[PDB]
Protein backbone atom coordinates (compact mmCIF):
# COMPACT_ATOMS: atom_id res chain seq x y z
CA UNK A 1 0.00 0.00 0.00
CA UNK A 2 1.44 3.34 -1.13
CA UNK A 3 0.50 7.03 -1.37
CA UNK A 4 -1.98 8.51 1.15
CA UNK A 5 -5.12 8.46 -0.97
CA UNK A 6 -8.33 9.80 0.50
CA UNK A 7 -11.15 7.30 0.95
CA UNK A 8 -14.36 7.61 -1.04
CA UNK A 9 -17.44 8.87 0.81
CA UNK A 10 -18.85 5.33 1.18
CA UNK A 11 -15.61 3.37 1.63
CA UNK A 12 -16.36 2.73 5.31
CA UNK A 13 -19.92 1.63 4.71
CA UNK A 14 -20.68 -2.10 4.80
CA UNK B 1 -36.45 7.34 -15.71
CA UNK B 2 -33.28 9.32 -14.99
CA UNK B 3 -32.20 11.93 -17.54
CA UNK B 4 -29.31 14.41 -17.42
CA UNK B 5 -28.33 17.10 -19.91
CA UNK B 6 -25.30 19.36 -20.06
CA UNK B 7 -25.51 22.92 -21.35
CA UNK B 8 -22.75 25.48 -21.87
CA UNK B 9 -20.69 27.34 -24.50
CA UNK B 10 -19.23 25.24 -27.33
CA UNK B 11 -16.33 27.66 -27.70
CA UNK B 12 -14.30 29.55 -25.09
CA UNK B 13 -11.07 31.54 -25.32
CA UNK B 14 -7.92 30.59 -23.38
CA UNK B 15 -7.67 32.13 -19.85
CA UNK B 16 -11.43 32.66 -19.71
CA UNK B 17 -13.85 30.93 -17.35
CA UNK B 18 -15.98 27.98 -18.45
CA UNK B 19 -19.36 27.36 -16.82
CA UNK B 20 -21.18 24.08 -17.45
CA UNK B 21 -24.67 23.26 -16.20
CA UNK B 22 -26.21 19.86 -15.68
CA UNK B 23 -30.00 19.78 -15.61
CA UNK B 24 -31.64 16.51 -14.60
CA UNK B 25 -34.96 14.77 -14.04
CA UNK B 26 -35.90 11.46 -12.45
CA UNK B 27 -34.19 11.97 -9.12
CA UNK B 28 -33.63 14.67 -6.52
CA UNK B 29 -30.36 15.98 -5.15
CA UNK B 30 -32.35 15.70 -1.93
CA UNK B 31 -32.14 11.89 -2.13
CA UNK B 32 -29.88 10.63 0.65
CA UNK B 33 -26.27 10.38 -0.47
CA UNK B 34 -27.02 10.91 -4.15
CA UNK B 35 -24.19 12.44 -6.12
CA UNK B 36 -23.65 14.23 -9.42
CA UNK B 37 -20.19 14.13 -10.92
CA UNK B 38 -18.37 15.38 -14.00
CA UNK B 39 -16.12 13.47 -16.40
CA UNK B 40 -14.40 14.78 -19.54
CA UNK B 41 -13.19 12.99 -22.63
CA UNK B 42 -10.54 14.76 -24.70
CA UNK B 43 -10.47 14.06 -28.49
CA UNK B 44 -9.69 10.38 -28.99
CA UNK B 45 -8.62 9.81 -25.40
CA UNK B 46 -9.81 8.02 -22.27
CA UNK B 47 -12.35 9.17 -19.69
CA UNK B 48 -11.06 11.56 -17.01
CA UNK B 49 -12.78 12.11 -13.65
CA UNK B 50 -13.22 15.77 -12.75
CA UNK B 51 -15.30 16.25 -9.61
CA UNK B 52 -18.40 15.20 -7.69
CA UNK B 53 -20.90 16.84 -5.34
CA UNK B 54 -23.41 15.11 -3.05
CA UNK B 55 -26.81 15.77 -1.51
CA UNK B 56 -25.16 17.02 1.70
CA UNK B 57 -23.04 19.53 -0.24
CA UNK B 58 -19.94 17.41 0.30
CA UNK B 59 -17.69 17.68 -2.76
CA UNK B 60 -14.38 16.55 -4.23
CA UNK B 61 -12.15 17.57 -7.13
CA UNK B 62 -9.50 15.91 -9.25
CA UNK B 63 -6.33 16.89 -7.32
CA UNK B 64 -4.52 18.18 -10.41
CA UNK B 65 -7.39 20.56 -11.18
CA UNK B 66 -8.59 21.54 -7.72
CA UNK B 67 -7.32 25.13 -8.02
CA UNK B 68 -9.32 25.64 -11.24
CA UNK B 69 -12.50 23.67 -10.48
CA UNK B 70 -15.50 24.63 -8.40
CA UNK B 71 -18.71 22.58 -8.22
CA UNK B 72 -22.07 23.72 -6.86
CA UNK B 73 -25.72 22.73 -6.78
CA UNK B 74 -29.26 24.05 -6.47
CA UNK B 75 -31.51 21.24 -5.28
CA UNK B 76 -34.71 23.20 -5.95
CA UNK B 77 -33.78 23.63 -9.63
CA UNK B 78 -32.44 20.12 -10.24
CA UNK B 79 -29.13 21.53 -11.44
CA UNK B 80 -25.44 21.22 -10.75
CA UNK B 81 -22.84 23.70 -12.01
CA UNK B 82 -19.18 23.12 -12.74
CA UNK B 83 -16.92 26.14 -13.10
CA UNK B 84 -13.43 25.89 -14.61
CA UNK B 85 -11.21 28.98 -14.51
CA UNK B 86 -8.18 29.89 -16.63
CA UNK B 87 -8.96 27.35 -19.34
CA UNK B 88 -6.50 26.42 -22.09
CA UNK B 89 -6.63 24.31 -25.26
CA UNK B 90 -5.63 21.30 -23.15
CA UNK B 91 -9.19 21.55 -21.77
CA UNK B 92 -10.83 20.89 -25.14
CA UNK B 93 -13.03 17.82 -24.66
CA UNK B 94 -16.53 16.43 -24.38
CA UNK B 95 -17.83 17.00 -20.83
CA UNK B 96 -20.33 14.59 -19.24
CA UNK B 97 -22.28 14.91 -16.00
CA UNK B 98 -23.41 11.71 -14.30
CA UNK B 99 -25.59 10.41 -11.50
CA UNK B 100 -24.24 8.36 -8.63
CA UNK B 101 -26.71 6.43 -6.50
CA UNK B 102 -26.75 6.72 -2.75
CA UNK B 103 -26.48 3.56 -0.62
CA UNK B 104 -29.31 1.07 -0.25
CA UNK B 105 -31.68 2.28 2.47
CA UNK B 106 -34.45 0.45 4.29
CA UNK B 107 -37.09 2.92 5.42
CA UNK B 108 -34.38 5.56 5.36
CA UNK B 109 -31.73 3.42 7.05
CA UNK B 110 -28.50 2.94 5.01
CA UNK B 111 -27.90 -0.81 4.82
CA UNK B 112 -25.69 -1.48 1.80
CA UNK B 113 -22.75 0.23 0.09
CA UNK B 114 -23.15 -1.79 -3.12
CA UNK B 115 -25.26 0.49 -5.42
CA UNK B 116 -22.96 3.51 -5.01
CA UNK B 117 -20.00 1.93 -6.79
CA UNK B 118 -20.56 3.28 -10.29
CA UNK B 119 -21.96 6.28 -12.14
CA UNK B 120 -25.20 4.66 -13.34
CA UNK B 121 -26.65 7.32 -15.64
CA UNK B 122 -24.71 9.71 -17.85
CA UNK B 123 -25.81 12.75 -19.81
CA UNK B 124 -25.42 12.97 -23.60
CA UNK B 125 -22.28 15.07 -23.15
CA UNK B 126 -21.31 18.55 -24.34
CA UNK B 127 -18.32 19.26 -26.58
CA UNK B 128 -16.30 22.30 -25.55
CA UNK B 129 -13.44 23.76 -27.53
CA UNK B 130 -10.96 26.21 -26.03
CA UNK B 131 -9.23 28.31 -28.69
CA UNK B 132 -8.37 31.88 -29.66
CA UNK B 133 -8.37 31.09 -33.39
CA UNK B 134 -10.62 33.20 -35.64
CA UNK B 135 -13.14 31.74 -38.06
CA UNK B 136 -11.44 30.78 -41.34
CA UNK B 137 -12.33 28.88 -44.48
CA UNK B 138 -10.08 26.10 -45.80
CA UNK B 139 -7.78 26.05 -48.82
CA UNK B 140 -8.15 22.90 -50.90
CA UNK B 141 -5.14 21.27 -52.57
CA UNK B 142 -5.09 18.20 -54.82
CA UNK B 143 -3.46 14.88 -54.01
CA UNK B 144 -2.83 13.95 -57.63
CA UNK B 145 -2.78 10.28 -58.71
CA UNK B 146 0.61 9.01 -59.88
CA UNK B 147 2.77 5.93 -60.28
CA UNK B 148 3.51 6.39 -56.57
CA UNK B 149 -0.20 6.21 -55.69
CA UNK B 150 -1.08 3.26 -57.94
CA UNK B 151 -1.49 -0.39 -56.95
CA UNK B 152 -2.10 -2.79 -59.81
CA UNK B 153 -5.02 -1.56 -61.89
CA UNK B 154 -5.97 0.77 -59.05
CA UNK B 155 -5.00 4.35 -58.29
CA UNK B 156 -5.43 6.48 -55.18
CA UNK B 157 -6.11 10.22 -55.29
CA UNK B 158 -7.66 12.89 -53.09
CA UNK B 159 -8.06 16.34 -51.57
CA UNK B 160 -6.21 18.09 -48.75
CA UNK B 161 -8.49 20.48 -46.86
CA UNK B 162 -6.11 22.69 -44.92
CA UNK B 163 -6.24 25.51 -42.39
CA UNK B 164 -9.83 26.03 -41.29
CA UNK B 165 -11.69 26.80 -38.09
CA UNK B 166 -13.80 25.79 -36.46
CA UNK B 167 -15.07 22.29 -37.16
CA UNK B 168 -16.75 20.79 -39.03
CA UNK B 169 -16.17 20.37 -42.75
CA UNK B 170 -18.01 18.04 -45.11
CA UNK B 171 -16.55 16.44 -48.22
CA UNK B 172 -18.14 14.54 -51.08
CA UNK B 173 -16.89 13.42 -54.49
CA UNK B 174 -18.45 14.22 -57.86
CA UNK B 175 -21.47 15.79 -56.17
CA UNK B 176 -22.14 12.57 -54.29
CA UNK B 177 -21.96 10.38 -57.38
CA UNK B 178 -18.76 8.78 -56.04
CA UNK B 179 -18.94 7.11 -52.64
CA UNK B 180 -17.39 3.67 -53.01
CA UNK B 181 -13.73 3.52 -52.01
CA UNK B 182 -13.85 6.97 -50.42
CA UNK B 183 -12.08 7.65 -47.11
CA UNK B 184 -12.48 11.03 -45.42
CA UNK B 185 -10.18 11.22 -42.40
CA UNK B 186 -11.10 12.80 -39.04
CA UNK B 187 -9.59 16.29 -38.84
CA UNK B 188 -6.40 17.01 -36.92
CA UNK B 189 -5.61 20.20 -35.01
CA UNK B 190 -2.33 21.70 -36.24
CA UNK B 191 0.11 23.64 -34.06
CA UNK B 192 -1.14 26.80 -35.77
CA UNK B 193 -4.54 26.28 -34.16
CA UNK B 194 -6.23 25.50 -37.47
CA UNK B 195 -7.80 22.19 -38.41
CA UNK B 196 -6.91 20.05 -41.39
CA UNK B 197 -8.11 16.84 -43.01
CA UNK B 198 -7.75 14.96 -46.25
CA UNK B 199 -10.18 12.84 -48.24
CA UNK B 200 -9.01 10.10 -50.57
CA UNK B 201 -10.57 7.61 -52.95
CA UNK B 202 -9.25 4.65 -54.92
CA UNK B 203 -10.35 4.24 -58.53
CA UNK B 204 -9.40 2.30 -61.69
CA UNK B 205 -6.21 3.80 -63.09
CA UNK B 206 -7.61 3.10 -66.56
CA UNK B 207 -10.24 5.76 -65.87
CA UNK B 208 -7.83 8.54 -64.93
CA UNK B 209 -7.67 9.64 -68.56
CA UNK B 210 -11.41 9.99 -69.11
CA UNK B 211 -13.29 10.28 -65.80
CA UNK B 212 -13.32 13.60 -64.00
CA UNK B 213 -12.78 13.65 -60.23
CA UNK B 214 -13.90 16.60 -58.11
CA UNK B 215 -14.10 16.80 -54.32
CA UNK B 216 -16.80 19.09 -52.95
CA UNK B 217 -15.78 20.83 -49.74
CA UNK B 218 -18.17 22.74 -47.51
CA UNK B 219 -17.28 24.74 -44.39
CA UNK B 220 -20.51 26.31 -43.12
CA UNK B 221 -18.97 28.28 -40.20
CA UNK B 222 -17.30 30.56 -42.75
CA UNK B 223 -19.80 30.07 -45.60
CA UNK B 224 -17.02 28.62 -47.74
CA UNK B 225 -17.62 26.14 -50.54
CA UNK B 226 -14.95 24.85 -52.89
CA UNK B 227 -14.99 22.39 -55.77
CA UNK B 228 -11.54 20.99 -56.48
CA UNK B 229 -10.80 18.93 -59.56
CA UNK B 230 -8.09 16.33 -59.01
CA UNK B 231 -6.13 14.94 -61.95
CA UNK B 232 -2.84 13.24 -62.93
CA UNK B 233 0.12 15.61 -63.12
CA UNK B 234 1.59 16.33 -66.56
CA UNK B 235 4.11 13.55 -65.85
CA UNK B 236 1.36 10.96 -66.28
CA UNK B 237 -0.27 11.96 -69.57
CA UNK C 1 -3.55 8.50 -7.48
CA UNK C 2 -4.71 4.90 -7.73
CA UNK C 3 -3.63 3.60 -11.14
CA UNK C 4 -5.85 1.24 -13.12
CA UNK C 5 -4.28 -0.83 -15.87
CA UNK C 6 -6.75 -2.17 -18.40
CA UNK C 7 -5.63 -4.92 -20.75
CA UNK C 8 -5.58 -5.57 -23.52
CA UNK C 9 -5.78 -2.09 -25.03
CA UNK C 10 -7.22 -3.53 -28.21
CA UNK C 11 -8.98 -6.77 -29.01
CA UNK C 12 -10.24 -8.49 -32.15
CA UNK C 13 -13.29 -10.73 -31.97
CA UNK C 14 -16.22 -12.16 -33.91
CA UNK C 15 -19.95 -12.20 -33.25
CA UNK C 16 -20.61 -15.06 -30.86
CA UNK C 17 -17.15 -14.99 -29.32
CA UNK C 18 -16.45 -15.00 -25.61
CA UNK C 19 -14.11 -12.22 -24.48
CA UNK C 20 -12.56 -11.24 -21.17
CA UNK C 21 -11.09 -7.84 -20.31
CA UNK C 22 -8.90 -7.29 -17.27
CA UNK C 23 -8.27 -4.30 -15.00
CA UNK C 24 -5.49 -4.18 -12.37
CA UNK C 25 -5.38 -1.63 -9.56
CA UNK C 26 -2.10 -0.41 -8.08
CA UNK C 27 -3.72 -1.16 -4.72
CA UNK C 28 -6.86 -2.68 -3.23
CA UNK C 29 -10.14 -0.95 -4.03
CA UNK C 30 -12.21 -3.72 -2.42
CA UNK C 31 -15.24 -4.15 -4.69
CA UNK C 32 -15.63 -0.52 -5.77
CA UNK C 33 -15.07 -1.19 -9.46
CA UNK C 34 -17.49 -0.40 -12.32
CA UNK C 35 -17.45 -1.35 -16.03
CA UNK C 36 -18.84 0.74 -18.89
CA UNK C 37 -19.42 0.33 -22.59
CA UNK C 38 -18.94 3.31 -24.89
CA UNK C 39 -20.01 3.35 -28.51
CA UNK C 40 -18.73 5.93 -31.02
CA UNK C 41 -20.42 9.29 -30.57
CA UNK C 42 -22.24 8.16 -27.43
CA UNK C 43 -21.72 8.52 -23.66
CA UNK C 44 -20.51 5.62 -21.50
CA UNK C 45 -23.16 3.11 -20.45
CA UNK C 46 -22.97 1.19 -17.15
CA UNK C 47 -22.64 -2.59 -17.32
CA UNK C 48 -21.35 -3.83 -13.96
CA UNK C 49 -21.35 -1.98 -10.65
CA UNK C 50 -19.62 -2.94 -7.38
CA UNK C 51 -17.29 -5.35 -9.24
CA UNK C 52 -19.84 -8.07 -10.11
CA UNK C 53 -23.39 -6.77 -9.75
CA UNK C 54 -25.26 -6.69 -13.04
CA UNK C 55 -26.84 -3.30 -13.70
CA UNK C 56 -30.59 -3.46 -14.12
CA UNK C 57 -31.56 -3.68 -17.78
CA UNK C 58 -28.17 -4.90 -18.95
CA UNK C 59 -28.14 -8.15 -20.99
CA UNK C 60 -27.20 -11.23 -19.00
CA UNK C 61 -24.27 -11.91 -21.34
CA UNK C 62 -22.28 -9.40 -19.28
CA UNK C 63 -20.70 -10.54 -16.01
CA UNK C 64 -17.97 -9.18 -13.78
CA UNK C 65 -15.61 -10.63 -11.22
CA UNK C 66 -12.83 -9.83 -8.80
CA UNK C 67 -12.12 -8.00 -5.55
CA UNK C 68 -9.06 -6.18 -4.31
CA UNK C 69 -6.72 -5.53 -7.24
CA UNK C 70 -7.71 -7.88 -10.07
CA UNK C 71 -10.99 -7.58 -11.94
CA UNK C 72 -12.41 -8.94 -15.16
CA UNK C 73 -15.39 -8.14 -17.34
CA UNK C 74 -16.73 -10.99 -19.43
CA UNK C 75 -19.11 -11.09 -22.39
CA UNK C 76 -20.15 -14.71 -22.87
CA UNK C 77 -21.50 -14.22 -26.40
CA UNK C 78 -20.33 -11.18 -28.34
CA UNK C 79 -23.13 -9.30 -30.11
CA UNK C 80 -22.71 -6.77 -32.97
CA UNK C 81 -23.56 -3.88 -30.67
CA UNK C 82 -20.71 -4.95 -28.37
CA UNK C 83 -17.93 -3.85 -30.71
CA UNK C 84 -17.03 -0.72 -28.81
CA UNK C 85 -14.70 0.66 -26.15
CA UNK C 86 -14.88 -0.45 -22.52
CA UNK C 87 -13.69 1.27 -19.35
CA UNK C 88 -13.26 0.33 -15.70
CA UNK C 89 -13.52 2.89 -12.90
CA UNK C 90 -12.64 2.64 -9.24
CA UNK C 91 -14.71 4.51 -6.66
CA UNK C 92 -12.92 3.38 -3.52
CA UNK C 93 -10.43 6.29 -3.39
CA UNK C 94 -10.57 9.94 -4.45
CA UNK C 95 -10.00 10.92 -7.14
CA UNK C 96 -12.13 8.30 -8.80
CA UNK C 97 -10.12 6.96 -11.71
CA UNK C 98 -10.90 5.26 -15.01
CA UNK C 99 -8.76 2.74 -16.87
CA UNK C 100 -7.20 3.55 -20.24
CA UNK C 101 -9.91 1.78 -22.21
CA UNK C 102 -10.15 -1.38 -24.29
CA UNK C 103 -11.38 -1.19 -27.85
CA UNK C 104 -12.99 -4.28 -29.32
CA UNK C 105 -13.15 -4.47 -33.12
CA UNK C 106 -14.39 -6.91 -35.76
CA UNK C 107 -11.86 -9.58 -36.63
CA UNK C 108 -10.85 -10.44 -40.19
CA UNK C 109 -7.80 -11.89 -41.88
CA UNK C 110 -4.58 -9.89 -41.74
CA UNK C 111 -4.24 -7.38 -44.54
CA UNK C 112 -1.07 -5.41 -45.21
CA UNK C 113 -1.76 -1.81 -46.21
CA UNK C 114 -1.31 -0.40 -49.71
CA UNK C 115 1.13 2.46 -49.18
CA UNK C 116 0.97 5.55 -51.39
CA UNK C 117 2.85 8.84 -51.18
CA UNK C 118 1.80 12.28 -52.46
CA UNK C 119 4.26 15.12 -52.91
CA UNK C 120 2.89 18.60 -52.24
CA UNK C 121 1.00 20.39 -55.02
CA UNK C 122 2.59 23.29 -56.87
CA UNK C 123 -0.54 25.15 -55.85
CA UNK C 124 0.37 24.78 -52.18
CA UNK C 125 4.08 25.43 -52.71
CA UNK C 126 3.02 28.84 -54.06
CA UNK C 127 1.26 29.62 -50.78
CA UNK C 128 4.55 29.05 -48.98
CA UNK C 129 4.04 25.63 -47.42
CA UNK C 130 4.55 22.02 -48.42
CA UNK C 131 2.53 19.09 -47.11
CA UNK C 132 3.68 15.58 -47.96
CA UNK C 133 1.06 12.87 -47.49
CA UNK C 134 1.54 9.14 -46.95
CA UNK C 135 -1.54 6.90 -47.21
CA UNK C 136 -1.91 3.40 -45.75
CA UNK C 137 -5.03 1.94 -47.34
CA UNK C 138 -7.41 -0.83 -46.25
CA UNK C 139 -5.32 -2.72 -43.70
CA UNK C 140 -5.86 -4.88 -40.60
CA UNK C 141 -5.13 -5.09 -37.67
CA UNK C 142 -5.33 -1.43 -36.61
CA UNK C 143 -1.79 -1.13 -35.20
CA UNK C 144 0.59 0.56 -37.63
CA UNK C 145 3.84 2.52 -37.38
CA UNK C 146 4.87 5.27 -39.81
CA UNK C 147 8.21 7.11 -39.91
CA UNK C 148 9.24 10.04 -42.10
CA UNK C 149 12.71 10.56 -43.52
CA UNK C 150 13.92 13.48 -45.63
CA UNK C 151 17.29 12.63 -47.21
CA UNK C 152 17.73 10.03 -44.45
CA UNK C 153 17.00 12.54 -41.68
CA UNK C 154 14.28 11.26 -39.36
CA UNK C 155 11.46 13.78 -38.94
CA UNK C 156 10.06 14.17 -35.44
CA UNK C 157 7.41 16.58 -34.25
CA UNK C 158 6.37 17.85 -37.68
CA UNK C 159 3.83 15.25 -38.83
CA UNK C 160 0.31 14.23 -37.81
CA UNK C 161 -1.66 11.03 -38.28
CA UNK C 162 -5.37 10.36 -38.69
CA UNK C 163 -7.10 6.97 -38.78
CA UNK C 164 -10.58 6.03 -40.02
CA UNK C 165 -13.22 4.01 -38.15
CA UNK C 166 -13.21 0.29 -38.98
CA UNK C 167 -14.93 -0.16 -42.35
CA UNK C 168 -18.41 -1.67 -42.04
CA UNK C 169 -17.95 -3.73 -45.21
CA UNK C 170 -14.40 -5.11 -45.25
CA UNK C 171 -13.49 -4.41 -41.62
CA UNK C 172 -10.31 -2.58 -42.64
CA UNK C 173 -8.74 0.69 -41.52
CA UNK C 174 -7.04 3.47 -43.45
CA UNK C 175 -4.44 5.86 -42.09
CA UNK C 176 -2.92 9.08 -43.34
CA UNK C 177 0.30 10.69 -42.17
CA UNK C 178 1.02 14.26 -43.16
CA UNK C 179 4.48 15.84 -43.02
CA UNK C 180 4.49 19.63 -43.09
CA UNK C 181 7.45 21.80 -44.06
CA UNK C 182 7.92 25.33 -45.34
CA UNK C 183 8.47 25.79 -49.06
CA UNK C 184 12.07 26.80 -48.31
CA UNK C 185 12.98 23.62 -46.44
CA UNK C 186 11.02 21.45 -48.85
CA UNK C 187 13.06 22.68 -51.81
CA UNK C 188 16.33 22.14 -49.96
CA UNK C 189 15.96 18.36 -50.09
CA UNK C 190 15.50 15.55 -52.59
CA UNK C 191 14.34 12.24 -51.13
CA UNK C 192 11.07 12.07 -49.20
CA UNK C 193 10.06 8.70 -47.77
CA UNK C 194 7.64 7.12 -45.32
CA UNK C 195 8.61 3.80 -43.77
CA UNK C 196 5.69 1.61 -42.71
CA UNK C 197 5.64 -1.25 -40.18
CA UNK C 198 2.60 -3.55 -39.93
CA UNK C 199 1.86 -7.14 -38.91
CA UNK C 200 0.87 -7.94 -42.48
CA UNK C 201 4.25 -6.81 -43.80
CA UNK C 202 7.09 -9.33 -43.77
CA UNK C 203 9.36 -6.34 -43.08
CA UNK C 204 9.25 -2.52 -43.01
CA UNK C 205 8.13 -1.10 -46.35
CA UNK C 206 9.35 2.16 -47.82
CA UNK C 207 7.52 4.41 -50.25
CA UNK C 208 9.20 7.52 -51.58
CA UNK C 209 9.82 10.01 -54.34
CA UNK C 210 12.86 11.99 -55.41
CA UNK C 211 11.97 15.58 -56.32
CA UNK C 212 15.57 15.96 -57.45
CA UNK C 213 15.24 13.28 -60.09
CA UNK C 214 13.09 14.32 -63.05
Amino acid sequence: EQELLELDKWASLW
Amino acid sequence: RITLKESGPPLVKPTQTLTLTCSFSGFSLSDFGVGVGWIRQPPGKALEWLAIIYSDDDKRYSPSLNTRLTITKDTSKNQVVLVMTRVSPVDTATYFCAHRRGPTTLFGVPIARGPVNAMDVWGQGITVTISSTSTKGPSVFPLAPSSKSTSGGTAALGCLVKDYFPEPVTVSWNSGALTSGVHTFPAVLQSSGLYSLSSVVTVPSSSLGTQTYICNVNHKPSNTKVDKKVEPKSCDK
Amino acid sequence: ALQLTQSPSSLSASVGDRITITCRASQGVTSALAWYRQKPGSPPQLLIYDASSLESGVPSRFSGSGSGTEFTLTISTLRPEDFATYYCQQLHFYPHTFGGGTRVDVRRTVAAPSVFIFPPSDEQLKSGTASVVCLLNNFYPREAKVQWKVDNALQSGNSQESVTEQDSKDSTYSLSSTLTLSKADYEKHKVYACEVTHQGLSSPVTKSFNRGEC
